[PDB]
């Protein structure tokens, strides 16, 4: 049992902002698909593809009813009749009730809790409220289990118990497995740094220095500032980690993956196999 | 044994500027750096990212690896060497290298111009002196040394790159 939580910039982490729109009740349910087609032809809502246009509602006895999202409200969100909003003969409004104002999510939700707030106002798309599919969650669990095994080998040898795996998501092929190898003689061999060197040494003659372009990293606990920024320089595409680290730079103390003033950004999800990972060592 | 190296600051930074000019000639981010321990250069490096095809091979990372080789080759513990070593680098260390120097417990960095794209001693983040109790020790900085020459090298590089 585990759950992947996006790690977003503080800007993207807050409540979704709302805009005003006009909806109308569908009084004749058998007109729904005709009205949906005619109304959305007139008002495609290009800037808001996340919004479902039909809002179902269930009464205290299980009777299904619907409201239809007509259009965004203008600069003067006054009461409006069907005759004012819907041009004819482009729309035959028969079957609709009187329009009413409703706040709707301005932007798609990204976190599961943003999807909860958003859903309360008007149905929204989202990537069920699942972030990753069953097939996906199973793949992610496999790679992290490999990272955990690497961290456990490290611990058995007396090395810092941190493990990491680099995956090419095109082929779901593992390109590097590594654990912390730091020693008195070589103190900077954190799991992530070992893995970046391994990916580098397997690349061909016509490679750019952005060793991690397009790849996923799974690491048992959240990277330190050195490893995190190394992933920015190497241009990792997504990082999955299990448990945070006290000085971590992908969620805890910094969010170097989600900055506007750095020339590379990437997605970070925390919590994958967290109960296993939480007992391993933090980074550094 | 720290301020004893600072006596030759001009000499060390001149060599660092020389190396930074080489890096520019070789289409690398023009950063040169030297690490000095007891008035002796125990390691040096230029940014070698394009040559090595490896984004982590910043000048400071190259310099650190050379000092660690020196420690290994002469039976010195890195702790006693790095804790009394001064880094001279033409450019404010980036977020990654700042963190690496904290973990090595380098006490002191002398540098030239700001690093506005990636700097970790103030420009983007202040990794150098941030309260990071599990990430080595903060270090102190002497910024601005020959900064005008150093930043002209950066400007030349970023005009030539795609
Ligand atoms: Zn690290
Ligand atoms: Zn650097």
């Amino acid at each position: 049992q585990w759950q992947a939580l996006p790690v977003l910039s503080e800007q993207q982490s807050g409540a979704v902002e709302l805009i005003l729109a006009y909806a109308a009740p569908v009084l004749d349910k058998r007109q729904t698909s005709r009205l949906l087609r005619e109304v959305s032809a007139v008002y495609p809502l290009p800037a808001q593809p996340h919004l479902k246009r039909v809002r179902p509602s269930r009464s205290a006895g299980g009777a299904q009813s619907s409201d239809l999202l007509l259009c965004l409200a203008g600069p003067s969100a006054g009461p409006r009749s069907l005759a004012e909003l819907l041009p004819r003969p482009a729309v035959d409004p028969r079957g609709l009730g009187t329009p009413f104002l409703v706040p709707v999510p301005a932007r798609p939700p990204l976190t599961r809790s943003q999807f909860e707030e958003a859903r309360a106002h008007w149905p929204t798309s989202f990537h069920a409220g699942q972030l990753f599919s069953t097939q996906e969650r199973a793949a992610m669990q496999t790679h992290m289990e490999r990272a955990v095994c690497a961290a456990q080998r490290a611990a058995a040898q007396g090395l810092r118990a941190v493990g990491a795996v680099v995956v090419d998501p095109a082929s779901d092929r593992v390109l590097a497995t590594g654990h912390d190898c730091s020693s008195v003689a070589s103190p900077l061999l954190h799991a992530v740094m070992v893995c970046i060197d391994l990916v580098a040494q397997g690349q061909g003659e016509d490679s750019l220095p952005y060793v991690c372009t397009g790849y996923d990293l799974y690491v048992t606990r959240e990277p330190c500032v050195m490893c995190a920024m190394a992933l920015v320089h190497a241009r990792i595409q997504r990082v999955f980690y299990g448990a945070p680290s006290p000085d971590g730079a992908l969620g805890t103390l910094f969010r170097v993956h989600a900055r506007p003033d750095l020339n590379h950004r990437f997605q970070v999800f925390r919590g994958i196999l967290e109960d296993q990972c939480r007992q391993l060592d933090p980074d550094p | 044994p720290c301020v004893v190296s600072v006596q030759e600051t001009e000499k060390w930074m001149e060599e660092a500027m020389r190396m930074a000019k080489e890096a520019l000639e070789n289409i690398e981010v023009p950063v040169g750096c030297l690490m000095v321990y007891n008035n002796e250069v125990v390691g040096k490096g230029r940014n070698e990212v394009n040559q090595t095809k490896n984004a982590t091979r910043h000048a400071e990372m190259v310099a650190i690896d050379q000092v660690l080789d020196w420690c290994h080759q002469h039976g010195q513990s890195p702790s006693t060497v790095f804790e009394h070593t001064v880094l001279y680098v033409t450019v404010e260390p980036c977020i990654m290298c700042a963190a690496a120097l904290r973990l090595m417990k380098i006490p002191l960095v002398v540098y030239g111009c700001q690093n506005e794209r990636f700097g970790g001693c103030g420009s983007v983040l202040n990794i150098a002196s941030a309260d990071l109790p599990n990430t080595g020790r903060p270090f102190q900085c002497i910024p601005g040394y020959r900064a005008e020459e150093a930043v002209e090298l950066l400007k030349t590089f970023y005009k030539q790159e795609n």
